[PDB]
């Protein structure tokens, strides 16, 4: 059920600083923040998709919620 | 990207040079995760390029937060006292340590007064009666305890005769500091609960 | 103004906009420079007086009547 | 240490904003005046922000100099990501 | 004015008798800022659904997706009572008798040598 | 169901007003909770037009004390407007307690157990508790004295817990119940000169009325939001809207900081002078300004050893300022929201802070995290006051309730309802037996703590009563409000009598309990303090307005 495997998160820190170690509390809170992000993004994207009268959840829907509420602008 | 002179463009480009100056979510459990929230809206199936787009969106959410907490976890590892371009202005911690020393001296003076009272009560021969017998008992009990410790030391002595790279660490404060500043998660139940963890 | 990024000013009040209904909507840029600045008022001080002397209110100028 | 050198030069420098006014809005946010040079660097940073917005607005006015109008501040702050608002209610 | 006389009736319906004259001017400035960010997002959502007319479901979407981010609230009562009973179960710690000035650990206080630059 | 809510409510409105007058005044209590629970259930099920019509037909038969709640409700017409209110969200899930007598409940249940009104009976037994007492039906001016809150007039089973309302050294708690700090030799030296002040302390009573020394803040163009005075009248703190705390010395003795660590290392300890040796004379002012809050300082609290100023502000932090170094020591970040009040314990180790997030936290000046979270209020915790034994914390709030909280177990042991506005002042009697609370309705309600019963109502003030204090003996309660008056109440004749009906017949005796009213010159009385020789001190910014 866990989508972030707690070891790829440590590679997200090694890419920024080769000498850095998070605390176990910090790692667990970061995992909760990730889970919460996935849930909020998917719920709003699904609201945009119902709005577009669709049952498909295409990226256009996920990409629009990032640009308007989070300002991420991930290349599609 | 929509703004050519955007202000968060210059932030994370100067933040990286400040840290230089000192996720890829699993596709199989994520695809079940999107679909269960889709039951509450009627979004029964998802596009095959979305479950890897949300994984790229979760990565740029946490990499924007890992870089943000790294530039405040290295804010505490700047020792001014090695440099001599800086001058010390107010050491309040040392003044608090001096106040603690004053409290310890007051405690020592109280202990000395207690010792003087004990020396006075030593001569107990029915003169002050019980106010002297209690003190004698207490002194005897103290002597016993000191003696147990001394014998634990003596047995240890007898057995001894028989024998003869600075790793930057990110606290929960550095994560909390990067949550109340950004607009999202400033008034949120995840930062409010983090004040008690 | 509203900043989408929110990073230049984060929940920082700029004190509003001094605008009117009966305003001129155009001023000269050297009119604002040549006017004298208002006087910074006095700092907060603590003065004591007497509301009641054993039950009776005195008629000092720090009292209303 | 280019900026440390600049802040050390900032003594004997008078900025466009006074330190009685820059220090007032710093005291309002908890920043207390320990060192004048730090207040002066903060004043100069604010000045640079306003000046850069103004210069971009002037390039827009020259393209469409002289009067600064809200329709010059609107595309000037749009590359900054700031949507300025017309009054429209007075 | 038209919209400024209705603003003095929203305050008087809330019992606000005394207010500054700049209070009406900046609640209108907030009300204008709020409707030009609902309708700005409403035509973004209309272009997503590919319709040339911004109808009422676009404004229903742009209101509830702006109220999901902007206007937050304090934590709810079932959340406050759960973190209370998780915290109020822990017994009170005893006090050391002559520890000194009772303070948190030094990484949680504001007591550091607090340096400054040498004037030269 | 939803289109006939104006037929269910108007039928029960017709039954109650056609009753006999003894039961009519007690059966008028369920007009307000049945009006709100039917209105909020209409707007939660998305029946806006019917909700608006119900509000228009019945809002004006509601009691006058409920106008503020009625205005918040008139704004609430949508469902999503109410889904982010969090006060009407907790009102919809809780139960109105509605203390009624058994003589009037028999007429109510003989009008609801019949099928003719089985719908309004279904709303009553779903949304309303009914707490029955065996006794006389209360009068209308006695019901008016004890109602006014949302989810108000709480059960007697809450006000029957054993409260140790006595002072420390059969109602006193043990000394090891709450782990209170030791009494040092410098703290024992304070009580030696405290009883020299008690020697000159006058007995106030209704005859020897005290002298009031008003310490007005003259310029104060940054708005003064918090005052505190030390227990001996030596320091006066001021919390201001320009995010500053300013300590003033009122004795002829300037505020000095202690010497720096280089100067203390060359002197010796163990000397008799020691404290005198440490003081720095280079830093000696009649005023010290403290910077560091990013918002208007709302709470101000001294410690009883005259160090350790406390301040709370809009930015969500509580700050512990030293008064020996005059710097900040700790910033306690537990609220994300404006902390409206803070107070040290009268023994000086723990402190309680109440904020906008509807809790009050108990801190200890040793942990970055709180020890107790008092999380039962439905609105902002406006006030937080410690008991004189510091085993109990009283938290007044904006939902018109005052609640006592035990420091052990964090349990609410008393709920005091009967205010019509948000409570803006609390104080305890020096006996520990009584509690005076003031709110925006200008009423000072005197509560018993052992019996959990209000013992008197003082209704002289006009505007918000923002400061209360009892005398050092307990002879006089002083009240200061926004009508620029310092009223003195007889706090001995108000407590001359010391149930199972859960109420006492309040006397309507305010006129006999007013010893005097003194008007300030355009100056709201923010603080009231009693000198240890029984001299009233008051502080307020002079606002010409």
């Amino acid at each position: 059920n866990q989508v972030l495997t707690k070891k790829k998160l440590q590679d997200l820190v090694r890419e920024v600083d080769p000498n850095e170690q998070l605390d176990e509390d910090v790692e667990e809170m970061l995992l909760q923040i990730a889970d919460d992000f996935i849930e909020s993004v998917v719920t709003a994207a699904c609201q945009l998709a119902r709005h577009r009268k669709s049952s498909t959840l295409e990226v256009k829907d996920v990409q629009l919620h990032l640009e308007r509420q989070w300002n991420m602008w991930i290349p599609g | 990207v929509a703004s050519m002179a955007g202000v968060n463009l210059s932030e994370e480009s100067a933040r990286i040079l400040a840290t230089n100056s000192e996720t890829f979510l699993l596709q199989a459990p994520l695809q079940r995760r999107i679909l269960e929230i889709g039951k509450k809206h009627g979004i029964t199936e998802l596009h095959p390029d979305v479950v890897s787009y949300v994984s790229h969106a979760t990565q740029q959410r946490l990499q924007n937060l890992v870089e943000k907490i790294s530039e405040t976890a290295q804010q505490k590892n700047f020792s001014y006292k090695d440099d001599d371009r800086y001058e010390q202005a107010s050491d309040v911690r040392a003044q608090l340590k001096f106040f603690e020393q004053l409290d310890q001296i007051e405690k020592q003076r109280k202990d000395e007064q207690e010792r003087e009272i004990l020396m006075r009560a030593a001569k107990s021969r029915s003169r002050q009666e019980d106010p002297e017998q209690l003190r004698l008992k207490q002194k005897a009990k103290e002597m016993q305890q000191q003696e147990l410790a001394q014998m634990r030391q003596r047995d240890a002595n007898l057995t001894a005769l028989a024998a003869i790279q600075r790793i930057t660490r990110v606290n929960l404060r550095d994560l909390i500091f990067c949550l109340e500043n950004e607009r999202e998660t400033s008034h949120s139940l995840l930062l409010y609960k983090a004040f008690l963890k | 103004f509203h900043a989408q990024e929110f990073i230049p000013f984060r929940f920082a009040s700029g004190g509003g906009r001094e605008l009117y209904f009966y305003e001129e909507k155009e001023v000269d840029l050297s009119d604002i420079i040549n006017t004298p600045l208002p006087r910074v008022p006095l700092d907060v001080c603590l003065k004591a007086h007497w509301l009641s002397i054993e039950g009776c209110q005195p008629a000092i100028p720090e009292n209303p009547p | 240490t280019p900026l440390v050198d600049f802040l050390m030069q900032l003594e004997d420098y008078t900025p466009t904003i006074p330190d009685a006014v820059t220090g007032y809005y710093l005291n309002r946010a908890g920043f207390e005046a320990s060192d004048p040079r730090i207040i002066r660097l903060i004043s100069l940073a604010a000045q640079k922000f306003i000046s850069d917005i103004a210069n971009d607005a002037l390039q827009h006015c020259k393209m469409k100099k002289y009067t600064l109008t809200m329709e010059d501040l609107t595309p000037a702050l749009s590359e900054y990501g700031i949507n300025v608002k017309k009054p429209h209610y007075f | 004015p038209k919209d400024a006389q209705m603003m003095a009736q929203i305050l008087k319906d809330m019992g606000i008798t005394e207010y500054e004259p700049r209070v009406i001017n900046q609640m209108l400035e907030f009300a204008f800022r709020y409707v030009t960010t609902i309708l700005d997002d409403a035509k973004i959502y209309s272009s997503h659904a590919k319709k040339a007319t911004v109808d009422a479901d676009d404004v229903r979407l742009a209101i509830q997706c702006r109220a999901d981010q902007s206007f937050t609230s304090p934590p709810p009562r079932d959340f406050l009572l759960d973190i209370a009973r998780q915290r109020n179960q822990t017994p009170l710690p005893l006090i050391k008798p002559y520890s000194g000035p009772r303070l948190p650990p030094d990484r949680y206080c504001l007591t550091a040598p607090n340096y400054r630059l040498k004037s030269l | 169901d939803p289109t006939m809510y104006e037929e269910y409510y108007s039928g029960l409105k017709h039954f109650i007003e056609c009753s006999l007058d003894c039961h009519r005044a007690e059966l008028s209590q369920l007009f307000y909770p049945l009006f709100v629970h039917m209105y909020l259930e209409l707007v939660y099920n998305q029946h806006e037009n019917e909700a608006k019509s119900f509000f228009e037909k019945f809002h004006g038969d509601q009691e006058c004390y409920y106008q503020d709640d009625l205005r918040v409700l008139s704004s609430l017409t949508k469902k999503e407007h109410m889904k982010g209110n969090e006060t009407m969200l907790d009102f919809r899930t809780s139960k109105f307690v509605l203390r009624i007598s058994r003589d009037s409940y028999q007429l109510l249940k003989r009008h609801l157990q019949e099928k003719q009104n089985n719908q309004i009976w279904n709303i009553v037994q779903e949304h309303l508790y009914i707490d029955i007492f065996d006794g006389m039906p209360r009068s209308k001016q006695q019901i008016d004295a004890m109602v006014g809150s949302l989810a108000g007039e709480a059960k007697r089973e809450a006000n029957k817990s054993k409260v140790f309302f006595g002072l420390l050294k059969p109602n006193a708690p043990p000394q090891n119940r709450i782990p209170l700090p030791e009494l040092k030799d410098s703290d024992k030296l304070d009580k030696i000169m405290n009883m020299k002040e008690t020697t000159k302390r006058v007995r106030l009573g209704p005859d020897c009325l005290p002298s009031i020394c008003f310490y007005t803040f003259l310029n104060a163009y940054q708005g003064l939001t918090a005052v505190d005075v030390t227990d001996d009248s030596s320091l006066i703190a001021g919390g201001f809207a320009d995010s500053t705390v300013r300590v003033w010395s009122v004795t002829p003795k300037k505020l000095r900081s202690v010497k720096q660590a280089s100067d203390l290392s060359l002197i010796d300890k163990e000397s008799d002078d020691v404290l005198e040796r440490i003081m720095d004379e280079k830093t000696a002012s009649e005023l010290k300004i403290l910077y560091g809050h990013s918002g208007p300082v709302y709470g101000a609290s001294f410690s009883p050893d005259r160090n350790y100023l406390l301040s709370s502000s809009e930015d969500g932090t509580v700050r512990l300022w030293s008064l020996q170094t005059f710097t900040c020591l700790v910033g306690y970040k537990g609220h994300n929201y404006p902390v409206w009040d803070t107070q040290f314990s009268p023994y000086g180790y723990y402190f309680v802070s109440g904020g906008h997030d509807r809790v009050a936290r108990l801190w200890a000046t040793d942990h970055y995290q709180p020890l107790r979270i008092f999380a039962g209020h439905l609105a902002d915790v406006n006030c937080t006051r410690f008991h004189p034994n510091s085993n109990y914390v009283a938290t007044g709030s904006a939902d018109r309730t005052v609640r006592l909280w035990d420091v052990l177990n964090g349990n609410c042991v008393r709920i005091f309802t009967g205010h019509k506005g948000p409570i803006h002042s609390l104080t305890f009697s020096p006996n520990g037996r009584f509690l005076a609370t003031g709110a925006t309705d200008g009423r000072v309600l005197l509560w018993d703590i052992g019996h959990g019963l209000m013992v008197g109502e003082l209704k002289g003030h006009t505007d918000t009563v923002c400061s209360l204090r009892f005398s050092r003996d307990g002879e006089i309660l002083a009240s200061g409000s926004m009508d620029n008056t310092v009223r003195l109440w007889d706090a001995i004749k108000a407590f001359e009598d010391l149930t199972a009906t859960g109420h006492i017949n309040l006397p309507e005796n305010s006129q006999e309990l007013l010893l005097g009213t003194y008007m300030t010159k355009s100056t709201p009385v923010v603080h009231l303090h009693f000198t240890r020789r029984n001299l009233v001190l008051a502080a307020g910014a002079y606002s010409p307005q």
